[PDB]
């Protein structure tokens, strides 16, 4: 049912920060986690951080902790990633995806993915 | 002079889920308990330290209406004296409560075709909660020597599980709303009595 | 923390063929692993949310297996629907690292 829709592509100068977003449709963040994944072009997928909009709690993988922040406003059904200090090696396609952190004692089964945002530099 | 907010407690369409149970408090008003007992739709009116028909003629310091939603086959837990996930971790009444528990089938009001994951109950805690304790904390519950670092995984659980109230549920799997009217007497400088 | 590896990098196949793929984990996992596919330039979709448990709406074309490590995914009567790249991903301890991926050519 719930369909994520995702912000259009971001072109930015190196180091200068970026912001991207996902918002739900046919529902809202009903105590799901939403979490962010890089598809760097032709590399494996990489996981950035959890947020649970119902509680505002968020956490990050070690590689992105400090560089990135993720946030949400549940009443407007919208979650955001913003990344500082960018393009060490980075121009990835960014995906948000949900996973049902209250449905079972099983996690990170990302059953719905956003359309993907290209985020890149020149 | 004034008439009590029972008319809204039983007609607010938005209720919190049991782990975050709502409290509303009654003061300076006419408490018509008896018209509650005249209700068409109710599915329990089991009371403790009282029989509900007579209540109207009594007087009280305070009353709390505490309110939430529960899976029907575990509605039995809410009253005193029995362990079970709700009474263990979400909402425990005293050793000697005094008050009444009111509950009704809510599937026509509360169900959604996906399961309504806005409804949540705590199912892990380090120890059981004390009478009318409340806990909306959601830091990861450990299940091994693993320090979970505040993030979930094997042996590292998010404390709240959803009920998943689908329309296709049997009589007991359905959502039942609950209100617990908790009473108080004392030396009795009352502002709550029935007509 | 955990590391993933996945084999081979690519395979050729045919429509109606049967094909099998593997993923391996550097700490044991007690079957906390998932599988996804993505078409070239589109969103990933989840096929399996344990060793074997298939996800809703997915056709019977897929099955998965494993026990603590050395997992596999199989295609039976392979389709143009299966031209996708496939990824494993461990769920046993954060962060939930994904595999390097594998390519199927029809
Ligand atoms: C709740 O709403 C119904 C329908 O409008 C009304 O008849 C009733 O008096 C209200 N109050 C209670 C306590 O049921």
């Amino acid at each position: 049912q719930v369909q994520l829709v995702q912000s259009g592509a971001e072109v930015k100068k190196p180091g200068s920060s970026v912001k991207v977003s996902c918002k739900a449709s046919g529902g809202t963040f009903s105590s799901y986690a939403i979490s962010w994944v890089r598809q760097a072009p032709g590399q494996g997928l990489e996981w950035m951080g959890r947020i649970i909009p119902m509680f505002g709690i968020a956490n990050y993988a070690q590689k992105f902790q400090g560089r990135v922040t993720i946030t949400a406003d549940k009443s407007t059904s919208t979650a955001y990633l913003e990344l500082s200090s960018l393009r060490s090696e980075d121009t990835a396609v960014y995906y948000c995806a949900r996973y049902m952190v209250t449905r079972d004692q099983y996690y990170y089964d990302m059953d719905v993915w956003g359309q993907g945002t290209t985020v890149t530099v020149s | 002079t004034n008439l009590c907010p029972f008319g809204e407690v039983f007609n607010a369409t938005r209720f919190a889920s049991v782990y975050a149970w709502n409290r509303k408090r009654i003061s300076n008003c006419v408490a018509d308990y008896s018209v509650l007992y005249n209700s068409a739709s109710f599915s329990t009116f089991k009371c403790y330290g009282v029989s509900p028909t007579k209540l109207n003629d009594l007087c009280f310091t305070n009353v709390y209406a505490d309110s939430f939603v529960i899976r029907g086959d575990e509605v039995r837990q809410i009253a005193p004296g029995q362990t079970g996930k709700i009474a263990d971790y979400n909402y425990k009444l005293p050793d000697d409560f005094t008050g009444c528990v009111i509950a009704w089938n809510s599937n026509n009001l509360d169900s959604k075709v996906g399961g309504n994951y806005n409804y949540l109950y705590r199912l892990f805690r380090k120890s059981n909660l004390k009478p009318f304790e409340r806990d909306i904390s959601t830091e990861i519950y450990q299940a091994g020597s693993t320090p979970c670092n505040g993030v979930e995984g094997f042996n590292c659980y998010f404390p709240l599980q959803s009920y998943g109230f689908q329309p296709t549920n049997g009589v007991g799997y359905q959502p039942y709303r609950v209100v617990v009217l908790s009473f108080e007497l004392l030396h009795a400088p009352a502002t709550v009595c029935g007509p | 923390d955990i590391q993933m590896t996945q084999s081979p990098s690519s395979l050729s196949a045919s429509v109606g063929d049967r094909v099998t793929i593997t993923c391996r984990a550097s700490q044991s996992i007690s079957n906390y692993l998932n599988w996804y596919q993505q078409k070239p330039g589109k969103a990933p979709k989840l096929l399996i949310y344990a060793a074997s448990s298939l996800q809703s709406g997915v056709p019977s074309r897929f099955s998965g297996s494993g026990s603590g490590t050395d997992f596999t995914l199989t295609i039976s009567s392979l389709q143009p629907e299966d031209f996708a790249t496939y990824y494993c991903q461990q769920s046993y301890s954060p962060p939930p690292t994904f595999g390097q991926g594998t390519k199927l050519e029809i």
